RNA sequence: CUUUACUUUGAAAAAAUUAGAGUGUUCAAAGCAGGCGUAUUGCUCGAAUAUAGCAUGGAAUAAUAGAAUAGGACUUUGGUUCUAUUUUGUUGGUUUCUAGGACCAUCGUAAUGAUUAGGGACGGUCGGGGGCAUCGGUAUUCAAUUGUCGAGGUGAAAUUCUUGGAUUUAUUGAAGACUAACUACUGCGAAAGCAUUUGCCAAGGACGUUUUCAUUAAUCAAGAACGAAAGUUAGGGGAUCGAAGAUGAUCUGGUACCGUCGUAGUCUUAACCAUAAACUAUGCCGACUAGAUCGGGUGGUGUUUUUUUAAUGACCACUCGGUACCUUACGAGAAAUCAAAGUCGGUUCUGGGGGGAGUAUGGUCGCAAGGCUGAAACUUAAAGGAAUUGACGGAAG
């Protein structure tokens, strides 16, 4: 939201028109971070062979 | 008085050659040695002086900086103690 | 490192030292020295242990008039070797340059018959 | 041409030993090489492409969807259906193989050869490195008061100061500056620079067993910050000595030296200008080559100090850093001399005869004096360094 104020200081708009127009860029930057959690698939597979070194050497 | 400062930054204890812990370390006291330049501005050698280790900041930010910064360690460093 | 190197062993025949002293060890030093062995300039050779690197020993006979070496490492040719041979070695005749060629490190006129190009280290006469 | 070899695993009491497997992939052509006419396989030659695995991705295996290719069964010949193979997307068990991310140990030996190269943490330690706030002592000056009658200067003198009681001697009070001795052939600070004592904030170097990140480093035009003294601006302060200024003396002259007074300065806060024959006249950083002193750490099974015995010592052995420095061989140089200013690299600055000239002019900075950058016409035939001899001195013996 204050990112709408820090896009009046260093302004992008002009009048009232732009303002409202911008609420889309902001909220697209959490789609990144979707992204970067599927790195944890890699340590549920390293889980996995753990477990079945365990169940080789018993 | 150093070893409270030591065991904040590291990953372990007692490696400060773990080097933000220098960066941390000249930035934290040089504003505390400015106290002492708000004192009085006729001052020689203390302005002198905090020239080199002002300056030894630009050289720790020099450090981390050249050698891997794949995730930038240097903008940890600058992010904590407030630099550049 | 190669400033102090050639200086080291030529002033230890100036004065007439029967073995010289000198250390390091990683992966540009000896084969020249081997050079110099079938050259008859220098004689035998060996290993000693150390904590850390290492330690050379190295026999000498009277042999260095002046050895240095080339601080910039040049291009050379094969034909343009004697243009460096030239100032290099006051003497023509007596003496080599070592180069760094492409087969390794060997003489100057041993890398005229294999018909190599490479770079430079030092001179020996 | 050529293996002994190398390695992950099993069977062995251990182990000798032994058994099995491996040591890149793909495509086109040409040559040589097993069995055959060939095909085809292996190797070599030449290219392309990539160079620890188990989150992830590929193949094998299974399922499903799309596309391509081949064969069979059919066809109211369009197509449908079944099977095999390849490719692409997606999902799951198992087998095998490939990318990527964080953190840490050691420095082994073959290619320039006696190498711990950068940052500190921990624990002790030294110093006039800095700024501020206090405090103490001596000497000088001024003010007041007592006892006592002329002084001060100089080569001689006088201006000058004194009977309206000076110098002075003591007491009392005040104002400013500086810190004798200790004080050094000393220590600190990168340089400028830094002297009573005490307290607070706060910086850097060196040593010691180590612990520890792992080239992070070196150097650096521009650029940024700092700046002895003198000078400038605004507000304070002025004890001790004084540029300018005013008298006396000296001399041929004396706008000086000397003597009597005295203004700006000298001190302080803030701001500015920024220079010095700013010096080691010697750039910084790293490795090779005989010989003091100050600080740290260790040793001296012997001796001394000495009654909280801490002697920190005495005096001697070393081992490291700074290294007032002294003195000197090799070696270098024109030589005096140096002891690297011998000699070497990486990098940066700077020189190309004297005078004209650090000037002229422009740009840029400054409040202003002035700084920084920066020539030519023309003149001339030399300027200059190292070293010698002799005369002379209001030089010495």
């Amino acid at each position: 939201y204050h990112v709408l104020y820090k896009e009046s200081k260093g302004n992008a708009f002009k009048h009232k028109r732009a303002l409202v127009e911008h609420i889309a860029a902001a909220a697209a930057a959490a789609a990144a971070a979707a992204a970067a959690a599927a790195a944890a698939a890699a340590a549920a597979a390293a889980a996995a062979a753990a477990a079945a070194a365990a169940a080789a050497a018993a | 008085i150093t070893g409270n400062k030591i065991m904040r930054i590291l990953k372990s204890n007692g490696l400060a050659p773990e080097i933000p812990e220098d960066l941390y370390y000249l930035i934290k006291k040089a504003v505390s040695v400015r106290k002492h330049l708000e004192r009085n501005r006729k001052d020689k050698d203390a302005k002198f002086r905090l020239i080199l280790i002002e300056s030894r900041i630009h050289r720790l930010a020099r450090y981390y900086r050249t050698v891997a910064v794949l995730p930038p360690n240097w903008k940890y460093e600058s992010a904590t103690a407030s630099a550049l | 490192l190669l400033a102090d190197a050639l200086n080291a062993i030529n002033n230890a025949e100036k004065t007439g030292k029967r073995q010289v002293l000198i250390r390091p060890s990683s992966k540009v030093i000896i084969k020249f020295l081997q050079v110099m062995q079938k050259h008859g300039y220098i004689g035998e050779f060996e290993y000693i242990d150390d904590h850390r690197s290492g330690k050379i020993v190295v026999q000498l006979n009277g042999r260095l008039n002046k050895c240095g070496v080339i601080s910039p490492r040049f291009n050379v040719k094969i034909g343009d070797i004697e243009k460096w041979t030239a100032n290099l070695l006051p003497a023509r005749q007596f003496g080599y340059v070592i180069l760094t060629t492409s087969a390794g490190i060997m003489d100057h006129e041993e890398a005229r018959r294999k018909h190599v190009s490479g770079k430079i280290l030092g001179f020996v006469y």
